[PDB]
């Protein structure tokens, strides 16, 4: 039977990351599942030894899923890790695409949590966007989980934090939906590009949808010209109308943050967490679902 | 295309 690691029953195909497939597994020894990401060990361009160092640096981060075996094989470098349980994508469909306020604000303060613990490492994330959050299983039912660090990477020297070099003109790879403002114009991304993707999640789960989301085109760059042009003809304050306050000042001020610049997290969980008791919720973590 | 990866 069809074996990782000699240990881990491989399963259905349950996703795909970034630069791999991800298959549902079986330990054999524990009967624990686990989540099993695969790439070819012959491609030209090798990320998932990568990737599972950098998941190696966050382990203890609360909300980072532990590594259970990383190895190679047949055609595949192989990756185990904890699995989790649904997507903040899967929950928001579960729930007919719309979540309370209540349920939004509690995964803002966590989702902010998440991207500043990771900034805390060195290293910025890049995809940040529904699929990429998972919640925690039975005890932990009320944790957000990050994932997903194949397109992580640092933004600042280890030893002396010096930040990494503005550059502008790249070709980026990202999610058109969700990407900020700066890397459609080709810039190095930062600090403030993960927020600002943040703050376009927020959005979309308070819509259901985004404004440049569903746009027609032929080609594949030209429909992300659409998407370009869209997302920066669309005001922040035209995009939130209608909501609270807080989700403006939030996206406006992830625009204004400068290339280098260490994001004020505090500020932005305290944005929510005011909103949140003046609406009269109570933090019980209770969400929709 | 909007919420694969791509460029």
């Amino acid at each position: 039977e069809l074996r990782v690691g000699n240990r881990y029953r491989l399963g259905r195909k349950i996703g795909s990351g970034s630069f791999g497939d991800i298959y549902l597994g079986t330990d054999i020894a524990a009967g624990e599942e686990v989540a099993i990401k695969l790439e070819c060990v012959k491609t030209k361009h090798p990320q998932l030894h990568i990737e599972s160092k950098i998941y190696k640096m966050m382990q203890g981060g609360v909300g980072i899923p532990t590594i259970r075996w990383c190895g190679a094989e047949g055609d595949y470098n192989v990756m185990v890790m904890e699995l989790l349980g649904p997507s903040l994508e899967d929950l928001f469909n579960f729930c007919s695409r719309k979540f309370s306020l209540k349920t939004v604000l509690l995964l803002a303060d966590q989702m902010i949590s998440r991207i500043e613990y990771i900034h805390s490492k060195n290293f910025i994330h890049r995809d940040v966007k529904p699929d990429n959050f998972l919640m925690g299983l039975g005890k932990k039912g009320n944790l957000v989980y990050i994932i997903d660090f194949g397109l992580a990477k640092k933004y600042r020297d280890a030893r002396t934090h010096q930040h990494i070099p503005y550059r502008e003109n790249k070709n980026l790879t990202g999610t058109a939906r969700y990407a900020s403002i700066n890397t459609h114009l080709g810039i190095e991304q930062s600090r403030r590009d993960d927020l600002e993707s943040l703050g376009y999640v927020l959005m979309y789960f308070n819509l259901g949808s985004l404004p440049w989301q569903g746009l027609k085109a032929a080609t594949k760059r030209q429909k992300y010209e659409r998407i370009s042009e869209k997302k920066m003809s669309t005001p922040i304050e035209v995009l939130c109308k209608g909501y609270p306050s807080e989700f403006a000042t939030y996206l406006n001020f992830c625009r204004s943050l400068r290339f280098d610049d260490k994001p004020d997290y505090s500020y932005l969980r305290q944005l929510f967490r005011n909103l949140f008791h003046r609406q009269g919720f109570s933090y019980d973590y209770v969400f929709d679902w | 295309d909007s919420v694969m990866l791509g460029e």
